[PDB]
């Protein structure tokens, strides 16, 4: 998920807007 | 685990400020 | 809306909190 | 909206949950 | 209410900063 | 109290102190 | 790594909306 | 203490309340 | 005024997320 | 400045990114 | 990981508090 | 940086203070 992915490494706000709805 | 508890606080808060008006959705478990 | 806009970010900070593993959606409008 | 009521007034713990997933 | 509210969970931050290692009591009303 | 000073004026790191353990 | 320090931050954020009018006491040592 | 119990394990809500005055 | 306060603690976290690796100057 | 043109109104990601170096 | 993004999170908000009317530079490069 | 001076160790005010305008 959103934790795997950007607990690990920095998400920017355009990997961010993906979870938007 | 904190470390995860903690980063989930600060990305919350990230979406808020992204996603405007659209709102979003928060689903941990995954 | 600034007061409004201050609000909701501290109110997915306590769904943040209050919901824990089930999560939450958040919808403005 | 959540917005509208605990914007207005403070939520307690237990209306927040009603938000929860 | 909201006002108040926002502004005290601003406040415990700030004494949070400012105390260190004494630590601090909130008590809002008092 | 704290509230009760500290917001409606700003209240300086200074005058935080005082309420410090 | 100023973990402690961070987790602390998070800690008086949570007591904050917990604890509600009632407050809290924060020991960083406990 | 607080710090010693809740920085590694997540607390809950409830053991959270402990240190409520 | 504390809501000006308030305010500029959040946009403070708003210009890090957006700046990144810029970073900024506040002056209020 | 920012304060007059963001706490006024809500400012945008693309409004605020003005303020970074 | 992201240690130094989350604690730099933290460090502008007490700069916000430490600094007051005079403003800081936020230069983490 | 500052990043590598405060998030290593704890800065205090004196510290966090050198980066005021
Ligand atoms: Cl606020
Ligand atoms: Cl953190
Ligand atoms: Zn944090
Ligand atoms: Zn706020």
């Amino acid at each position: 998920g959103i934790v795997e992915q950007c607990c690990t490494s920095i998400c920017s706000l355009y990997q961010l807007e993906n979870y938007c709805n | 685990f904190v470390n995860q508890h903690l980063c989930g606080s600060h990305l919350v808060e990230a979406l808020y400020l992204v996603c405007g008006e659209r709102g979003f959705f928060y689903t941990p478990k995954t």
